[PDB]
């Protein structure tokens, strides 16, 4: 893990409910090269007790796709592992900063890879939160070229029976 | 990134197959038939003297 720590006394309960992905600062060139065509990503969250049920939804080519992932508890309040589903590896996710009624900042780290996400309960996000997240990006040593903003419309709750990836 | 994993792209054909073609087809044929008949015939005489 990088020099990062969770939200103090993180509460899975209040963090529960829908979150909208605002922006992702990442070294992953996938957002760099063809960072356009990244759909408005919504993230329904529910306390799986210690774990969190985390259903990402997207419009993959306009197909509404739910991807249900367990953010499994690592054993530290506000840090999660996501099973290590496959050669995707373990993904160390930390809720670094949030107020549960408007915004949260999540850190996601993989071997040689760090990524930070800004989520908001509603859109637009406050400018103070925006610039705070941009500071978090500087503290992650990422550049402005490595911040990618996700469109504000076309959120797609309710993937059907079949467009549900259910990675677990 | 939501994307397609490139694993399993090819399979090795065992020697005992001259071909293994992997062509995908569906055919659906349906026939439904209904026939009903009734033939009702009341016939009567009544008489008195």
């Amino acid at each position: 893990i990088s020099t990062i720590q969770p939200k103090a006394n993180f509460d899975a309960q209040q963090f529960a409910g829908t979150w909208l992905l605002v922006a992702v600062g990442s070294a992953c060139r996938f957002l760099q090269e063809q960072g356009h065509r990244a759909e408005a990503t919504t993230l329904h969250v529910a306390p799986q007790g210690t774990a969190m049920a985390v259903s990402t939804f997207r419009k993959l080519d306009g197909i509404c796709w739910q991807v249900r992932q367990l953010y499994g508890d690592t054993g530290v309040l506000g840090r999660f592992l996501l099973q290590a589903r496959d050669a995707r590896g373990a993904v160390h996710v930390v809720v670094a900063e949030t107020d549960y009624q408007s915004f949260a900042v999540l850190y996601l780290e993989r071997a040689g890879q760090l990524s930070v996400k800004l989520y908001a309960r509603s859109l637009p996000v406050s400018d103070s939160v925006l610039s705070g997240f941009e500071q978090r990006v500087q503290e992650a040593h990422l550049t402005e070229d490595q911040i990618f903003y996700f469109p504000k419309y076309g959120f797609c709750e309710a993937a059907d029976q079949f467009h549900v990836l259910d990675e677990v | 990134r939501l994307y397609y994993g490139d694993d399993e792209k090819y399979f090795r054909k065992p020697y005992n197959f001259l071909k293994y073609h992997f062509e995908a087809l569906a055919d659906t044929g349906i026939s439904s038939e209904f026939y009903d008949n009734a033939n009702d015939l009341l016939s009567k005489v009544k008489k008195d003297k």
